[PDB]
C-alpha cells in the first residue's frame, strides 16, 4: 500500500479514537474472560506427543 | 423520478463510450535505459 | 583505515574455504550464438529464444533488490521479514481461506526508484468473517494446508457494503465482466437462431480448416 | 597506503557497554513460550558431575 | 484405576507421577534433562569482529 | 404456452451441432508440439453463446487477445440470414436506431 | 445553499449520465457525447465510491431506491485479483472512514498481541459470533460433513465383508508403497515446486511445477 498516506491516516487514527472516548459512555468494568488456546504457533509442525 | 442506468452497458462500453488515453503516462521500468543521477547528467547547460 | 564490508566478506571466505578466490575468472571470452531452427519456427508458443540469455537471480541487468522500507516496516515491528502483513481480501470462494493481496517494494538503483509488486496469500479464518473488501492484518504461522501458512490476525477495516449485500442474498462483490481469455484467437460471441447453427458450424470448421491450411505455407 | 592514520579520542575514552542502544527485539509468543521453557529447564539442572 | 491421580481440566497428566498432586512440591531439580550450550555461531566465527553479521 | 419455448431451447442446446460449435479451446497437447509449426502453434477459433457461456469472463482487456471491439454491430452484419435479433438487441455494441 | 455534498454530487453525476445516455439513444452518431458520457460515468463512480465510505446509509438508500445494485463493480478480474480495486479505498484516504462502534462490535475484530490468538479465537473466548451470511453452497459445505460420516459408519456396520476387503486393499496399497519412509522429500508440502528439476526427466506424475500462489 501507499506509505506516504500513513501519517495523515494516523491523524484520523487519532481523530476517531478521541472521538470514541468522548462519544460512548462506559457503563462499568466488564469481567475478564479467560483466554483459550491458539492453533497458529510459529515454526514447523509439532507432534501429538 | 427514475434512473434507467444499467452497469452492464457502462462496463462493456455500449453506445461507443470513448475514454481518451493520457499523453505518454505509461511510467514503466522496462523501457528506461538510462542511469538516473541527481541533477541529471549535465545539470547546468547554457546555450551559447 | 576503515575497511569496507567486502573486507569482512573476504575474511569470512578465507576462514571458511582457506582462500578468498582463485584469480582469472573473467577471461574476456567471446560467447557466440549459433542458431539451429528456422526463421519464425522456434519450438515455443510465447518466448522465442534467439540471443544469449543471461542466467542469474540477483546478478542480472537491470539490477533489482528488495526494498525493506515500506508501510509494513513503518507500522509493524517484525521478528523477521514477512511475518506480519497488511492487505485486502479479494477471494472467499474457499472454506476457511481468505485470499489476501499484499504489496511489497522492489528497488531499482540504476533508475533510483521503488516499485510496488503484489503477492497473493491464502489466510485462515475459522468463523468465516472475512468478506471480500476487508483491509486485514495477517500473520505468519504453521503450515495449515499446502498453500496456507498465514492467518487473519485482525480485520482492520470491514467491508460494510459486502456484508449488507450478503444480507440481501446477493454476492458480496458483483462479479467482473472482463477477465482472462481462453486463447489468443479473438473469442467471437455466436448469436444465431436454432436453425442457422449448422451453417455457422460449417463456417467455423471451414475457418479451422483454413488455419490448418496455413501449415502449407506458399500456394 | 594509510601508513599514518589516527582515530578519534572518543574511541579510547569510552567506558564499557555504553555504545549499546536499547533495541526492542520482539518475537512470536510461541517462541516466547519455547525460550522461557528452555531457560527454565536449563536453570533447574541438577548438580551432578556434569553441572 | 482408569482415572489418573492428577486429573485437572487442562488434561495434563504425568505417566510416572506416583504421588497425589497436593503432596508433591511445586518446583524441584530436573534430573532427567541435560544442560546444552550454543554450539552453532550465527555470524561471528573467527579473527576480527567487524560487524558480526547481526542482521543475518 | 411457455413450456414449448423452454423445451425447444433445451433440445437445441443438446443438439450435436450446438455442442460441436461451442467446444472449448484445444490444449497445447491437442494441437501438437511446443510450437514452430504454423497453424498449430495456437488454439482454434472459440465461439461462445452469450446467454449460456461455456467460459467465464467472455471479454478481456489483454494486449493481443482483446475482443471487446469485435463484439460490436457490424461483425454480425456478415450473417444476417442466420442471425437472432433477440441476442442482437441484448448482446451487441454501438447498435443504431 | 449546499450543492457539494457527496450524496448530492453523486445524484447530480447520475442525472447527467442519464441525460447523456438519453441523448446517445436517439442520436448515436454524436462523438462528443460519447466522450462526455465516458468521463461522467467515471466521475459518477468516484462520487459514489467516496459516498459509500463517508456516508453508507445515504449510499445504500440511493442504491436501493433507483434499482442500480451493481453500479460499483470491478471491470476486470485480473486487476481485481491483485487487490487494485480495493486499493482505491487506501489511495483516496477512505480506509478508516467507517465508524466501528455503530456497525459491529469491535472487541472481536482485533487479535490478541499477548497470547497470539487470532481474530476468531478472541471472539470465541468472548462468546461473540462474527459470520457472514452464507449462500446455499456454503451451508451445503458445512452441513454435509456429518452425512458422509454416518454413511461410512453405516457401511462399516452393515457390510463388514466388503469394508474389510476395502480396508485390506487400502492397507496393502499404503504399506507396499515406495515413498513410505518419512524423509525430507516426503515431508515437503509442495513436491513439484520444491523438486521441480525431476518433473521433466525423472518424474512423470506431475506435469507442472506451479499449482498455487507460491
Amino acid at each position: 500500500l501507499k506509505a506516504g498516506l500513513l501519517g495523515h491516516y494516523q491523524q484520523e487514527a487519532f481523530e476517531a479514537r478521541k472521538r470514541f472516548e468522548e462519544s460512548t459512555t462506559y457503563p462499568g468494568p466488564i469481567r475478564a474472560a479467560t483466554p483459550g488456546d491458539t492453533r497458529f504457533y510459529s515454526g514447523s509442525l509439532e507432534s501429538i506427543l | 423520478t427514475e434512473w434507467k442506468l444499467s452497469p452492464r452497458d457502462i462496463v462493456l462500453r455500449r453506445f461507443g463510450q470513448h475514454t481518451k488515453p493520457p499523453g505518454k503516462a505509461a511510467l514503466d521500468v522496462g523501457s528506461m535505459r538510462g542511469s538516473v543521477i541527481p541533477f541529471g547528467r549535465s545539470p547546468g547547460e547554457q546555450l551559447v | 583505515p576503515w575497511w569496507n564490508f567486502q573486507t569482512e566478506h573476504r575474511q569470512r571466505c578465507v576462514l571458511m574455504y582457506g582462500g578468498a578466490r582463485t584469480k582469472n575468472t573473467h577471461n574476456a571470452n567471446h560467447r557466440v550464438f549459433i542458431k539451429k531452427y528456422k526463421r519464425n519456427a522456434f519450438p515455443n508458443r510465447t518466448r522465442h529464444h534467439w540471443a544469449v540469455s543471461m542466467t542469474g537471480v540477483l546478478s542480472q541487468r537491470p539490477r533489482r533488490m528488495p526494498w525493506p522500507y515500506d508501510l509494513t516496516s513503518l507500522i509493524f515491528n517484525q521478528p523477521r521479514q514477512g511475518s506480519d502483513k497488511i492487505g485486502y481480501v479479494v477471494g472467499t470462494s474457499m472454506l476457511k481461506t481468505a485470499v489476501v493481496a499484499t504489496n511489497h517494494m522492489v528497488y531499482y538503483p540504476k533508475f533510483n526508484q521503488r516499485v510496488s509488486r503484489t503477492k497473493r496469500f491464502f489466510a485462515h479464518d475459522e468463523d468465516l468473517a472475512c468478506v471480500e473488501g476487508d483491509l486485514v492484518h495477517i500473520k505468519q504461522c504453521r503450515k495449515i494446508s499446502k498453500y496456507k501458512h498465514y492467518y487473519v490476525f485482525s480485520i482492520l477495516e470491514p467491508n460494510v457494503e459486502g456484508r449488507e449485500r450478503l444480507k440481501l442474498g446477493l454476492k458480496a462483490v458483483p462479479p467482473p465482466l472482463f477477465g482472462y481469455p481462453v486463447s489468443r484467437r479473438i473469442v467471437k460471441l455466436n448469436l444465431t437462431s436454432t436453425e442457422g447453427t449448422q451453417e455457422k458450424l460449417a463456417a467455423a470448421i471451414q475457418e479451422h480448416v483454413q488455419d490448418a491450411y496455413r501449415f502449407s505455407g506458399p500456394t | 597506503f594509510r601508513g599514518a592514520d589516527t582515530y578519534s579520542v572518543k574511541y579510547c575514552e569510552q567506558g564499557r557497554y555504553e555504545y549499546q542502544r536499547y533495541l526492542m527485539i520482539n518475537r512470536f509468543p510461541s517462541e516466547y513460550k519455547k525460550h522461557f521453557l528452555s531457560f527454565l529447564s536449563n536453570i533447574r539442572m541438577s548438580s551432578g558431575s556434569a553441572t | 484405576d482408569e482415572r489418573p491421580r492428577d486429573w485437572t481440566v487442562d488434561e495434563i497428566t504425568a505417566e510416572d507421577v506416583k504421588r497425589s498432586p497436593y503432596k508433591e512440591m511445586e518446583m524441584q531439580p530436573l534430573q532427567n534433562l541435560a544442560p546444552r550450550y550454543e554450539a552453532r555461531p550465527k555470524g561471528y566465527f573467527g579473527r576480527t569482529y567487524y560487524s558480526g553479521m547481526k542482521q543475518s | 404456452d411457455t413450456e414449448q419455448n423452454l423445451l425447444a431451447r433445451e433440445q437445441h442446446v443438446r443438439s450435436p451441432a450446438y455442442r460441436e460449435l461451442h467446444r472449448p479451446a484445444l490444449t497445447n497437447a491437442a494441437m501438437g508440439l511446443y510450437g514452430g509449426e504454423p497453424g498449430f502453434e495456437k488454439a482454434h477459433r472459440v465461439w461462445v453463446d452469450p446467454d449460456r457461456p461455456h467460459i467465464k469472463h467472455i471479454y478481456n482487456q489483454t494486449a493481443l487477445a482483446r475482443n471487446l471491439r469485435y463484439a460490436r454491430y457490424g461483425y454480425f452484419k456478415r450473417d444476417m440470414h442466420l442471425l437472432d435479433v433477440d441476442k442482437l438487441v441484448r448482446h451487441a455494441r454501438l447498435l443504431p436506431t | 445553499f449546499d450543492t457539494t455534498s457527496p450524496a448530492v454530487l453523486a445524484v447530480k453525476r447520475a442525472l447527467k449520465c442519464r441525460v447523456l445516455r438519453n441523448h446517445l439513444l436517439t442520436n448515436p452518431h454524436n462523438n462528443i457525447i460519447k466522450t462526455v458520457l465516458a468521463n461522467t460515468e467515471r466521475k459518477l463512480n468516484h462520487a459514489l465510491r467516496r459516498l459509500r465510505k463517508v456516508d453508507f446509509k445515504k449510499y445504500w438508500e440511493i442504491i436501493r431506491d433507483h434499482d442500480v445494485q451493481d453500479i460499483l463493480q470491478p471491470p476486470n478480474l485480473v486487476t481485481y485479483r491483485q487487490g487494485s480495486y480495493w486499493k482505491y479505498d487506501w489511495n483516496a484516504g477512505l480506509a478508516i472512514s467507517t465508524n466501528l462502534a455503530d456497525v459491529m462490535d469491535p472487541r472481536g475484530l482485533n487479535g490478541c498481541v499477548e497470547t497470539g490468538r487470532s481474530r476468531s479465537e478472541v471472539a470465541r473466548d468472548l462468546g461473540l459470533s462474527y459470520t457472514r451470511p452464507l449462500h446455499e453452497n456454503e451451508k451445503k459445505q458445512l452441513s454435509h460433513q456429518a452425512v458422509y460420516y454416518e454413511r461410512l459408519a453405516k457401511f462399516k456396520m452393515e457390510q463388514p465383508e466388503a469394508a474389510r476387503a476395502m480396508e485390506r486393499e487400502r492397507f496393502v496399497r499404503k504399506f507396499s508403497g515406495m515413498f513410505v519412509k518419512m524423509d525430507i522429500r516426503s515431508g515437503a508440502p509442495d513436491f513439484p515446486s520444491t523438486y521441480r528439476r525431476l518433473l521433466g526427466t525423472k518424474v512423470v506424475r506431475w506435469a507442472s511445477k506451479r499449482h498455487g500462489p507460491n
